[PDB]
């Protein structure tokens, strides 16, 4: 059917080149009003690129100069060759068909980029403990704070998995390390303290980092 | 005219008063290339040839050499090397109506760019994808024009302009299509440096008594020498005497 | 140039409501307006195009209208597939000028929060940072305040904060805030608070912690 | 696109042989005095070249 396949997505160093290909079924690229459209992690739609049925370019002011629109009619494909990357261009890249008025009815599934300096690294996970002074007959809040890591993404699991109602994992926020940091809490009955033991399990496979934290009361 | 359709008007054999377009003060766009407006009524050309057509003030910006866009690629298309001059003002008081103007088209949809001074007039459905249209229209098969909403709301940039491009030939023909070249009055009894209508030359005109036939304009003496004229605008033959002068 | 307001950012609406979004251009564009649907981790779709023409394929509940400098996407009877991100965008421009973005999210009923704080570990503090944690539980509406306080000073400018998507179960929320310092400017201060304030709260409600005090 | 090379684009009269002007004075392209003021037929002499 009717379909965009984009690829190329990688995780680059600012200042890098990489080169996003968009092959496609059911539309003939050469034909067609073809535009590319990020997304940064959060945030809303930026149109990027557009080349013109008859081989006319346009680019959005932010990637004038960085960017680059073409086609190979051979491999009925789009492509967006980027240069001088930065942080800012961090996003999820659509390619898409348009309609002729900016209208965009043919979408691809999208490649992810990212942009960063940072080295990845396994998180550190530190314990959220629950507090002493708890209601006797109520909720107890306890969790792990997994921090500074990179890239995305990490899981995290309570007692193996055996642990799943009321837990929230946050999602995780850009510190201006540019290291991730993301937080994981479950409530608890707050007489289940003494006696059950909470472990977060946190998986980081960019770095091969596995880690058991038990988090448990704070003594005096 | 809509821009895809741009109408034509070929001027030939005429006097060309410029002094009524470049002492307007009604228009928003007067941009000339490869000529200079105020010395326009000194020139002479073959044929000049005055294209109009009606566009978004946001595209006027495209009727010029070298640019790319909607209206410059499919169109309405200047060469590299133009030699004219493109005339536009705001025409939202008359191409705008209130619930909105569609008499106004554009071509959208084409395969490739127009070249220079090309006018497409096709409606053929346009074949987007890899099934042919026949005609018909559907997904992947588009009519080619698109009309624009010229509605009195609109910005400045979305309002209609109507547009007018002077373009000037120079081919190794007549030329029919010059300035005024106005002319001042004439005195008599005094060294005068005088050019009549193709003949130039210095002395004193003087109240003639020869009789010049209907149509003749220049006298001659016996030794191949101007002897009188005949005024262009008056009616009357001037001899012309050569300005005094001796040894010393 | 023409700047597109898109407003709300959030609207909360039930199953078979009729919903309206409103994209504001800060001056006429005709009928030049598309709208767009995103749900999670999937690619926009588009809608309507030319403010009022319905893309084959979508439900007749979606209706574009609107001229001018005001336009309206109006969705006649809301079903559970329609909560999602909606996005504006001018058309026919040399900018390809995109709104803010509509989320449309489940309507129920108000939830105060649990609120929760959580010191630095002593782990973390030989490391020479401390991150004190403040977690607001399962509320609604999404809509919540934080301050933090040190020593009775309101903190801004060293927190960051996360807020899950609506609970699959109940539709509430849950909001994390972290207040970030060095160990050297953790260990200057005696107490540290997060003040909620949330529509279902009565009154802001502080949860607080002593350096040093089990 | 450097812009710090300039020439001139209007003038009154042609240069004398080695003649030089560098003069900044708005050239009036219209029956309007500029009065040193730019704008329509208000012309900058120099232009930058890209
Ligand atoms: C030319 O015009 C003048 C006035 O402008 C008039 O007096 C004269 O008779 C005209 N000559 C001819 C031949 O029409």
């Amino acid at each position: 059917e009717v379909q965009l396949l984009e690829s190329g997505g990688d995780l680059i160093q600012p200042g890098g080149s990489l080169r996003l290909s968009c092959a496609a079924s059911g539309v003939t690229v050469s034909s067609n009003y073809m535009s590319w459209v990020r997304q940064a992690p959060g945030k809303g739609l930026e149109w990027v690129s557009i080349i013109y049925p008859g081989g006319s370019t346009f680019y959005a002011d932010s990637v004038k100069g960085r960017f680059t629109i073409s086609r190979d009619n051979s491999k009925n494909t789009l492509y967006l060759q980027m240069h001088s990357l930065r942080a800012e261009d961090t996003a999820v890249y659509y390619c898409a068909r348009d309609l002729g008025s900016g209208d965009m009815d043919v979408w691809g599934k999208g490649t992810t980029v990212t942009v960063s300096s940072a080295s990845t690294k396994g998180p550190s996970v530190f314990p959220l403990a629950p507090s002493s002074k708890s209601t006797s007959g109520g909720t107890a809040a306890l969790g792990c704070l997994v921090k500074d890591y990179f890239p995305e993404p990490v899981t995290v699991s309570w007692n193996s998995g055996a642990l799943t109602s009321g837990v929230h994992t946050f999602p995780a926020v850009l510190q201006s390390s540019g290291l991730y940091s993301l937080s994981s809490v479950v409530t608890v009955p707050s007489s289940s303290l003494g006696t059950q033991t909470y472990i977060c399990n946190v998986n980081h496979k960019p770095s091969n980092t596995k880690v058991d934290k038990k988090v448990e009361p704070k003594s005096c | 005219a809509s821009v895809y359709a741009w109408n034509r008007k070929r001027i030939s054999n005429c006097v060309a008063d410029y002094s009524v377009l470049y002492n307007s003060a009604s228009f928003s766009t007067f941009k000339c290339y490869g000529v200079s407006p105020t010395k326009l009524n000194d020139l002479c050309f073959t044929n000049v040839y005055a294209d109009s057509f009606v566009i978004r003030g946001d595209e006027v910006r495209q009727i010029a050499p070298g640019q790319t866009g909607k209206i410059a690629d499919y169109n309405y298309k200047l060469p590299d090397d133009f030699t004219g001059c493109v005339i536009a003002w705001n025409s939202n008081n008359l191409d705008s109506k209130v619930g909105g103007n569609y008499n106004y088209l554009y071509r959208l949809f084409r395969k490739s760019n127009l070249k220079p001074f090309e006018r497409d007039i096709s409606t053929e459905i346009y074949q987007a994808g890899s099934t042919p249209c026949n005609g018909v229209e559907g997904f992947n098969c588009y009519f080619p024009l698109q009309s624009y909403g010229f509605q009195p709301t609109n910005g400045v940039g979305y309002q209609p302009y109507r547009v007018v491009v002077l373009s000037f030939e120079l081919l190794h023909a007549p030329a029919t299509v010059c300035g005024p070249k106005k002319s001042t009055n004439l005195v008599k009894n005094k060294c005068v440096n005088f050019n009549f209508n193709g003949l130039t030359g210095t002395g004193v005109l003087t109240e003639s008594n020869k009789k010049f036939l209907p149509f003749q304009q220049f006298g001659r003496d016996i030794a191949d020498t101007t002897d009188a004229v005949r005024d262009p605008q008056t009616l009357e033959i001037l001899d012309i005497t050569p300005c005094s002068f001796g040894g010393v | 140039d023409i700047v597109m307001t898109q407003s709300p950012s959030f609207l909360s609406a039930s199953v078979g409501d009729r919903v309206t979004i409103t994209c504001r251009a800060s001056q006429g564009i005709s009928s030049y307006l598309a709208w767009y649907q995103q749900k999670p981790g999937k690619a926009p779709k588009l809608l309507i195009q030319a403010a009022s023409t319905l893309q084959s394929g979508v439900p007749s509940r979606f209706s574009g209208s609107g001229s001018g400098t005001e336009f309206t996407l109006t969705i006649s009877s809301l079903q559970p597939e329609d909560f999602a991100t909606y996005y504006c965008q001018q058309l026919n421009s040399y900018r390809y000028t995109f709104g803010q973005g509509t989320k449309v999210e489940i309507k129920r009923t108000v939830a105060a929060p649990s609120v929760f704080i959580f010191p630095p570990s002593d782990e973390q503090l030989k490391s020479g940072t401390a991150s004190v944690v403040c977690l607001l539980n399962n509320f609604y509406p999404r809509e919540a305040k934080v301050q933090w306080k040190v020593d009775n000073a309101l903190q801004s400018g060293n927190s960051q904060e996360s807020v899950t998507e609506q609970d699959s179960k109940d539709s509430t929320y849950s909001l994390s805030s972290t207040l970030t310092l060095s160990k050297a400017d953790y260990e200057k201060h005696k107490v540290y608070a997060c003040e909620v304030t949330h529509q279902g709260l009565s009154s802001p409600v502080t949860k607080s912690f002593n350096r040093g005090e089990c």
